[PDB]
């Protein structure tokens, strides 16, 4: 549980910078 | 219906890939460590090494590619967009106070955004903190998640 959600918030913030790199291009 | 995208596995093992600086393939203990001590975490040895043993599924004492996309692949699968921030929220909110300072973010940030520019990050947190009261509470914060 812990632990995996630890690993999981590392990706879902990899995942809005993605995010903020397309809406601020497009 | 949970099929996996070539693209999909590519984030992942950026996912992966934080961890495993070393890039040989496995995270270790002190790999995990390196990244928690970043965010200003102090775990111990045995916590570091129950926490490679949540996802180390064939018992060799390190996580492999294989095992982090199986426990990644089945929490994505599991949780839904609005519990899985939620629960990245709480992750970063160290002392449960209902705040990340914008310091601690942008440190958070710096660190897993590795090749994110301080002009970048800066604009991320700018968005994040909407009031500008230099926290990011947890309603600023699933905003930010959900844009
Ligand atoms: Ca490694
Ligand atoms: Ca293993
Ligand atoms: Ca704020
Ligand atoms: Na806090
Ligand atoms: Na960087």
């Amino acid at each position: 549980e812990v632990t995996v959600g630890k690993f999981y918030a590392t990706f879902l913030i990899q995942e809005y910078f993605r995010k903020f790199k397309k809406r601020k291009e497009q | 219906a949970d099929q996996l995208t070539e693209e999909q596995i590519a984030e992942f093992k950026e996912a992966f890939s934080l961890f495993d600086k070393d890039g040989d393939g496995t995270i270790t203990t002190k790999e995990l460590g390196t990244v928690m001590r970043s965010l200003g975490q102090n775990p111990t040895e045995a916590e570091l090494q129950d926490m490679i043993n949540e996802v180390d599924a064939d018992g060799n004492g390190t996580i492999d590619f294989p095992e982090f996309l199986t426990m990644m692949a089945r929490k994505m699968k599991d949780t839904d967009s609005e519990e899985e921030i939620r629960e990245a929220f709480r992750v970063f909110d160290k002392d449960g106070s209902g705040y990340i300072s914008a310091a601690e973010l942008r440190h958070v940030m710096t660190n897993l955004g590795e090749k994110l520019t301080d002009e970048e990050v800066d604009e991320m947190i700018r968005e994040a903190d909407i009031d500008g009261d230099g926290q990011v509470n947890y309603e600023e914060f699933v905003q930010m998640m959900t844009a």
